[PDB]
């Protein structure tokens, strides 16, 4: 039952090299390959001990058969390289770790300001929302009204804005009665900024 | 080097069979691999060596491969199978290559966008910035244009957009555009229009605002 544990997730600046390590639970007998996934992009391969002509120079793949250890380091990086790092084991790729994050930016650590999406003042349904806006790095936890408000919630996923900077929208539709006797909180974390905030949510005047 | 091709998409109804192909020159004479990634997860091994499952696959997905073309079928679509599907092979010369990706889209019946528009908060106005959110809700299918208009003048290049997964229970997508500017842009115009185009519209849908009136 081999099992292959990657190291934790990386912001790196521009410039920059990034070491991601890969233990497996005999890996004596076995090839290890990197393979990344830009976010929303294809699976690449990289390299296994042979390197992608892509990435010959950039990258450095090596084996630790000591400790079972694999390694990747990747060089002069750039916002392009932001990507999750993935370790498999060849037979075909059976056994993946759970992947890297590695996030390339100059950006500091940031949390959100939380803007309200008023419900329009004018039966049926009303949509209302919590617009999460400007945080580095990802990600951000919304809930609604603590977990109890879960029917016809979408929460988008994140946006990199031109400024290096994250944002959300959350978003619920609701009776259009409920307005003003029922209370809609958003319930905003971002955890590497120890941002929390919980938004009451409101009819403009 | 060598390519794998694949189609970006593939729609299914539900009980119904997935055909999704992986084009490739004497792809016929290689070992072709098939990973399954839903949302968030790392790539699951579905297929091996053209047609054998590892422990713990269901019946439902087999492959085949011959010529330039090799097939992953899964039959008996349900919404859990709403994945991206990825071949793969071993080439002589150029190791490991990977398809672009086949994402596995559910069928149902056309469903317009409930379009709403959201002013800049007064909050986010005192703090220098102005952000207009245009809502469309669960519709499908997932093709839709929205085009953003200032005092008439058609936005270009300054709003994101984001789009929700395929929703587990009725199949529907909800996207959310969000024009940006300055707050002193923001007050030198009056009508903010949010234009919203769709296979289930017979014409196109406009939401507006009137910068500071009761929206
Ligand atoms: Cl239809
Ligand atoms: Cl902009």
């Amino acid at each position: 039952q081999v099992q292959l544990q990657q190291s934790g997730a990386e912001v790196k600046k521009p410039g920059s090299s990034v070491k991601v390590s890969c233990k497996a639970s005999t890996f004596s007998t076995y090839s290890i390959s990197w393979v990344r996934q830009a976010p929303g992009q294809g699976l690449e391969w990289m390299g296994g001990i042979n390197y992608a002509q892509k990435f010959q120079g950039r990258v450095t793949i090596t084996t630790d058969e000591s400790t079972s250890t694999a390694y990747m380091e990747l060089s002069s990086l750039r916002s392009e390289d932001t990507a999750v790092y993935y370790c498999a084991r060849d037979t075909g790729m059976d056994v993946w770790g759970q992947g890297t994050t590695v996030t390339v930016s100059s950006a500091s650590t940031k949390g959100p300001s939380v803007f309200p999406l008023a419900p329009s003042s004018k039966g049926g349904t009303a949509a209302l929302g919590c617009l999460v806006k400007d945080y580095f790095p990802e990600p951000v936890t919304v809930s609604w009204n603590s977990g109890a408000l879960t029917s016809g919630v979408h929460t988008f996923p994140a946006v990199l804005q031109s400024s290096g900077l994250y944002s959300l929208s959350s978003v619920v539709t609701v009776p259009s009665s409920s307005l003003g006797t029922q209370t809609y909180i958003c319930n905003v974390n971002h955890k590497p900024s120890n941002t929390k905030v919980d938004k009451k949510v409101e009819p403009k005047s | 080097s060598y390519e794998l091709t694949q189609p970006p998409s593939v729609s299914v109804a539900p009980g119904k069979t997935a055909r999704i192909t992986c084009g490739g020159n004497n792809i016929g004479s290689k070992s072709v691999h098939w990973y399954q990634q839903k949302p968030g997860q790392a790539p699951v091994l579905v297929v091996y060596d053209d047609s054998d499952r590892p422990s713990g696959i269901p019946e439902r997905f087999s492959g085949s491969n011959s010529g330039n073309t090799a097939t992953l079928t899964i039959s008996r679509v349900e919404a859990g199978d709403e994945a991206d599907y990825y071949c793969q092979v071993w080439d002589t010369y150029s190791d490991y290559v990977f398809g672009t990706g086949t994402k596995v889209t559910v069928l149902r019946t056309v469903a317009a966008p409930s379009v709403f528009i959201f002013p800049p908060s007064d909050e986010q106005l005192k703090s220098g910035t102005a952000s207009v959110v245009c809502l469309l809700n669960n519709f499908y299918p997932r093709e839709a244009k929205v085009q953003w208009k200032v005092d008439n003048a058609l936005q270009s290049g300054n709003s994101q957009e984001s789009v929700t997964e395929q929703d587990s229970k009725d199949s529907t997508y909800s996207l959310s555009s969000t024009l940006t500017l300055s707050k002193a842009d923001y007050e030198k115009h009056k009508v903010y229009a949010c234009e919203v185009t769709h296979q289930g519209l017979s014409s196109p849908v406009t939401k507006s605002f009137n910068r500071g009136e009761c929206s």
